[PDB]
């Protein structure tokens, strides 16, 4: 009588199920003559159990609640329900609801046949019979009693034996994955409502205040704990919990007059990853799946299936938002007037920080420390430039996201940044781990032939002395990196060969003392050593795009 | 830039402003196969928090006291919960996914030096919310700008009220006190009543609910002389004439529902209403002390389609009446005058001699014992 | 009073008395216009959400049934008029707890040339209890003194709490309560401001709730309509001298040491009816009680 094998079984019939004898103990409604009657439930917060010798009231409800969704501490979400039917026109309805259930058994399985078998039944969504009658009519006894339990909903049988690359910066990162994620194996059901023809039904849930309950999983508690992810996605989102909490959701369908509606309603939630991208491997990541509002299914009227692996599904559209965060530990330094065409910042701990400040006039600048040691990271606070403002300083509006610009994640290297920046908003620039020298940061305006390379950090290797091959962090398709450096020999008035290893257009200037001149345009890059000739002791600008990033790094080999 | 004169400013520029980056802080649902999805929150104590953005020169204090003088009191708005709901329901066999967020009404204190705004401190105050749909597909892929902002923006009204901060009819009525029912559906300028604005996309429905889960209201009195006509004085006088009990709190219930046509997207603005009661003194046909009592009624509704700004100025202060036109005149006992009575009804002669009471105006209370001409 | 001052409840599983949420239910059919799904009925989801603590519960634990004062028979002792909070952190913290009284109708003892009316130790028991009501019990290390034993060698002084001496009355409370205070307390001024921190809360919070039933609300408002002073001025000189009842006055709580008593049986349809004593306290017939042999005398 059973496919499976030897050994003790938990299965799932689903809810739906209606309990024996008990079909009027909740009540009726009278309605007459086109009144519409509407019944239901309200309930904030008691299963049935029927065990046999071998499985132990304990035994159940650990083995339920193993795999299948708990209901001893799972009880304190509150559920709603309401149906809603229409009397004739000149005739009496009596309708009348009862309570629905889950049924959850436990077997065992000697030669293929179940020998054995307890039963428990977990409380859930109702169901309401109704019939026109005319006064003095006899009603057939099968309509207000029920000798046997029976399932009136989607018989189920489920059962289990009982025994790419990421362009991105050293930094944190909170990313939206979507909405609309359920646990597998019907944790997150609500339940199931089914309307007969001509009815309607709605299934409500009814949220308590600061009673919602958001699921965690770190990678490391130590760093990302619960507090620090969920400050985290305060900063990228202003996530907070307890807005959740004064929500609701209903989900109503009107069942056509010909059929019957099945109604299938889940809770949800929406996913946030945090994660610690550093050298391009993710060192830590957390996911926080905050309280959503909800998901439906529309469904109609007994193969054993199997039940699946934990996780999530996504019935929610695709998403993925990212969003650049400011790390807690560094400090942030503030200049509060506004940069019109020069500044020299003086850094006052030989640790990395955040210089916040703000352009007087939207143009491309060009900032460096002294000697272009160390290389900067420049972002930009996400939303600014629209609230308090005054004219000629820096207003700060506490912004902590931030969306990244350009720069190198490599304090060897000596580089130099050449961004554009508007007047109206505020920027970020992070000073990596340096010694004590004294060094300061240089922003100067740019209005010469420097503004080619707009939004894109300048290396100024110049160990070329003989094919020399430098290493740096790719940047994403359609961004931009430049590299300057001299040709060996003294100047007098050599071919190089300028390619890529693994990464993908390339751009060359000359520079004559910053008035550089454009020489050779749209280049592939890719291993293409197409070489050129150029005069030996003269300074040289190549400007490189990205176009196919198929490697974290990117390499440059001149020759 | 701006063509104002120099000196301090306080602008509002309605409501329905959405902050950045803050699209999908409260979730969203999923809907499929013809499946209606109502969404629904309460803005209480922690979801109605302002926020304060100020300057060197408007603090957080300045920007409170300014714009609560001119426009809605939001501190004493924000005590009482409101709620909002969407509903929106799934075309035939696809998939709605559709999400919820806070509006907000953004004030400003500016100051303008030679036609340019030099300094602005802005204030955002949780007024409603506003939901967002789409129709997907599983697999598809959706622009980022559905789920992302990056930048505030405005969705129901596109506004800019400024404010410079400055640093004869026959009436046969008999001489007595009376109490005029002027009528119901009195608003306050500068839309100081507003509950709030929702904008309700097309195919979709949204609604205003009072769910009226705090007492609390707030009547208004203008008096001519606090010494005779003061506020619990004119509301005794109120307890005489209609017999209304209850003045400070209320326990009736109102929605507005609106169901956007599948064309067009609507808007529609929810306001606090008030009924006026004028407490006259006549005497020898000219009125010699007036007082009015605004008692707070049932709200007002007003439904607009949703449509380059124009600075305009705020209309000074006033009331607005949007209910019908009514005027119930109803005489009361003047207090302070004795009431003698006949505990006995007049049967068909009788004689009253009057007591000491030494001049004093008074009033006799008697009724007849058969119906006729006396 | 008594009946009306119960114990401040707790707010809602969230923490909080200001307002409860809400819920749409009941959506109407739909129509030509169709789709009115958005006009229903507004709810407060949780009704009367707060939380109380003075009630007690069936044996089968599924009923309940509010209390502020449940009066036992005596506990081992037979004659010990007693008072007992429900909880010990609700009876000092300003929340309140229900009380249970030990309390022996039946026995009384006598007094100079006067009968003890157990009415006047009820009442006693009952102003005590108004204490834990409120939530104003001072801590158990607040005893002041009482009597310089000079029955003993060594110098030891008697102490005792000071509810006993506020609501026992007599010339002892007197000699304490002085028109400038001699002895003050921090008790005092914590228990005053908590009591003024909870009445600011009913008003701000509770009152004007319109989630939360009259028969609480109503309760809490006459319970805070009664200043915290009054309660410390209410002692058992003032029923005495408001119901014509004779009591010992000097040292009452201690006269165990002074003279060892005599109890008298007392029926009730005829030794004691709504009148008090029969033919008055002096002239009242008793009879002594059979129980004056089973007395412990451990000196």
């Amino acid at each position: 009588t059973i496919d499976l094998a030897d050994g003790n079984y938990v299965v799932s019939r689903g809810d739906g199920w209606i309990l024996s004898r008990q079909n009027q103990i909740l009540g009726g409604s009278v309605i007459s003559n086109g009144s519409t009657g509407i019944v239901g439930d309200l309930r904030v917060n008691i299963p049935y159990y029927y065990p046999t010798p071998s499985f132990n009231e304990e035994y159940i409800k650990n083995n339920i609640q193993t795999v299948f969704a708990n209901f001893t501490e799972a009880n304190q979400i509150p559920i709603g329900f309401e149906f809603s039917k229409t009397a004739p026109s000149n005739k009496n309805l009596y309708m009348y609801l009862q309570y629905t259930y889950i049924r959850y058994e436990i077997i065992k399985v000697l030669q293929h046949e179940i020998i054995e078998r307890a039963v428990l039944y977990v409380p859930s969504l109702g169901y309401v019979k109704s019939i026109e009658f005319n006064p003095g009519e006899k009603i057939n006894k099968d309509f207000y009693f029920l000798t046997n339990d029976k399932c009136i909903l989607n018989e189920q049988f489920l059962y289990k034996k009982i025994l790419r690359v990421l362009p991105y910066s050293n930094g944190l990162y909170v990313i939206n994955k979507g909405d609309g994620y359920i646990r597998t194996n019907d944790k997150d059901l609500i339940g199931t409502l089914l309307i007969e023809a001509g009815s309607s039904g709605s299934i409500i849930q009814p949220r308590l205040r600061n009673t919602t309950r958001p699921l965690f999983t770190t990678s490391n508690d130590a760093k990302f704990s619960q507090q620090y992810t969920e400050e985290r996605l305060k900063d990228a989102f202003n996530v907070q919990l307890f807005n959740t909490s004064t929500s609701l959701f209903k989900f109503v369908e009107e069942a056509p007059s010909n059929k019957n509606i099945c109604i299938k309603a889940y809770n949800t939630y929406e996913k946030y990853e945090l994660i610690d991208y550093q050298n391009g491997s993710i060192v830590n990541k957390a996911e926080y799946y905050l309280p959503s509002l909800g998901y439906c299914e529309v469904t109609n009227a007994v193969v054993k299936t199997q039940v699946a692996e934990d996780g999530f599904i996504q019935n929610g559209p695709e998403e993925e938002i990212v969003v650049g965060v400011i790390d807690p530990s560094e400090n942030i330094q503030e200049i509060n007037t506004a940069i019109s065409d020069n500044y020299t910042y003086n850094i006052p701990n030989n640790n990395p920080f955040y210089i916040l400040f703000t352009v007087n006039t939207t143009g491309i600048y060009k900032i460096n420390a002294q000697n272009n040691l160390p290389s900067l990271k420049i972002y930009e606070a996400i939303g600014s430039g629209n609230r308090n403002f005054q004219s000629g300083n820096l207003c700060d509006d506490d912004i902590k996201a931030i969306n990244y610009i350009t720069g190198f994640d490599s304090p060897n290297a000596k580089s130099y940044l050449v961004v554009l920046l508007n007047k109206d908003k505020n920027y970020y620039i992070r000073v990596p781990q340096t010694s004590n020298i004294e060094n300061q940061i240089k922003f100067k305006r740019e209005e010469g032939d420097l503004r080619n390379l707009m939004n894109s950090s300048v290396n100024i290797i110049d160990n070329l002395n003989s094919a020399h091959y430098y290493t740096r962090q790719s940047p994403d398709v359609h961004d931009y990196i430049s590299y300057e450096f001299t040709i060996p020999g003294n100047f007098n008035n050599s071919n190089i060969r300028l390619y890529t290893s693994y990464n993908q257009i390339g751009t060359l200037f000359r520079v004559t003392e910053y008035n550089l001149i454009n020489i050779q345009q749209n280049l592939n890059l890719l291993n293409s050593t197409k070489s050129i000739r150029l005069l030996n002791g003269a300074i040289y600008i190549l400007k490189v795009e990205v176009t196919e990033l198929n490697n974290y790094n990117i390499k440059l080999h001149i020759d | 830039t701006i063509d104002l004169a120099d000196g301090n400013y306080v602008v509002s520029r309605g409501d329905g402003w959405i902050l950045s980056r803050q699209n999908q802080i409260l979730g969203g649902s999923v809907i499929s196969n013809g499946s209606t999805g109502i969404v629904g929150d309460l803005r209480v104590n922690d979801n109605a928090i302002p926020y304060y953005y100020p300057t060197p020169s408007f603090n957080e204090e300045y920007i409170k006291n300014n714009i609560q003088t001119v426009f809605a009191n939001f501190t004493e708005a924000n005590q009482i919960p409101i709620g909002f709901e969407f509903s929106k329901t799934a075309p035939s066999n696809k998939n709605l996914y559709m999400y919820l967020q806070y509006t907000y009404i953004r004030y400003e204190i500016i100051k303008v030096l030679q036609h340019e705004i030099i300094e602005r401190a802005v204030l955002y105050v949780p007024s409603l919310g506003y939901v967002k749909s789409i129709e997907f597909n599983p697999g598809e892929k959706i622009n980022k700008d559905f789920y992302f902002l990056t930048n505030d923006k405005c969705i129901l009204n596109e506004q800019f009220l400024y404010k410079k901060i400055l640093e004869q009819r026959v009436l046969p009525y008999s001489n007595g006190l009376y109490v005029i029912n002027k009528g119901d559906g009195y608003i306050r300028t500068n839309d100081k009543d507003l509950i709030g604005t929702l904008l309700i996309e097309a195919g979709s429905s949204g609604s205003i609910i009072q769910p009226r889960l705090r007492n609390t209201t707030r009547p208004l009195f203008t008096t001519s002389n606090d010494a005779k006509f003061s506020q619990q004085y004119t509301e005794e006088r109120l307890k005489d004439a209609f017999n209304v009990q209850l003045f400070n709190t209320s326990t009736s219930l109102f929605k507005f529902v609106e169901e956007a046509p599948s064309n067009k997207n609507i808007c529609i603005k929810a306001y606090n209403t008030y009924e006026k009661y004028e407490l006259i003194d006549y005497q020898n046909g000219s009125i010699v002390n007036k007082a009015e009592y605004y008692l707070p009624s049932l709200g007002y509704c007003e439904v607009t389609n949703a449509p380059e700004v124009v600075k305009t100025q705020v209309a000074e202060d006033g009331f607005i009446q949007n209910g019908p036109e009514e005027e119930i005149v109803v005489g009361v006992i003047d207090p302070s005058e004795n009431i003698q009575e006949i505990n006995t009804a007049i049967s068909d002669n009788y004689t009253y001699n009057i007591p000491g009471v030494n001049n004093n105006p008074f009033y006799i209370l008697f009724t007849v014992n058969t119906t006729g001409i006396y | 009073l008594i009946s009306t001052a119960i114990p401040f409840p707790y707010g809602y599983i969230g923490g909080g008395y200001y307002a409860p949420n809400m819920i749409t239910f009941g959506s109407a059919p739909k129509s030509n216009k169709k789709l009115n799904s958005l006009i229903s009925s507004t709810i407060p989801f949780p009704y009367a959400g707060y939380r109380e603590t003075n009630y007690l519960s069936s044996e089968d634990n599924k009923s309940f049934y509010a209390s502020n004062i449940v009066i036992f028979g005596p506990g081992a002792n037979i004659v010990e008029n007693n008072t007992v909070f429900y909880k010990k952190e609700d009876a000092e913290n300003g929340m309140g707890t229900m009380t249970e009284i030990w309390f022996q109708p039946f026995l009384t003892y006598k007094y100079d040339e006067f009968y003890i009316d157990p009415a006047i130790e009820l009442i006693k028991c009952l102003i005590k209890s108004l204490y834990f009501l409120y939530g104003i019990k001072p801590s158990d290390d607040l005893v002041i003194p009482y009597r310089l034993r000079s029955e003993l060698e060594n110098i030891e002084y008697s102490q005792l709490n000071i509810v006993d001496l506020l609501v026992s009355g007599g010339i002892d409370p007197k000699f304490i309560n002085t028109d400038p205070y001699w002895f003050t307390d921090n008790y005092f001024s914590n228990a005053k401001k908590v009591f003024e921190d909870h009445r600011n809360i009913y008003e701000t919070q509770i009152e004007g709730n319109n989630a939360i039933g009259n028969d609480i609300k109503l309760r809490l408002k006459q319970k805070f309509r009664i200043n915290i002073n009054d309660i410390w001025e209410l002692n058992l000189n003032y029923f005495s001298k408001e119901f014509s009842i004779m009591m010992p006055d000097r040292f009452n709580n201690a006269l165990k040491h002074f003279y060892r008593k005599q109890y008298y049986k007392i029926d009730y349809p005829e030794n004691y009816s709504i009148n008090g004593f029969v033919n008055g306290q002096i002239n009242v017939q008793l009879s002594l009680s059979d129980r004056n042999q089973d007395i412990i005398n451990k000196p």
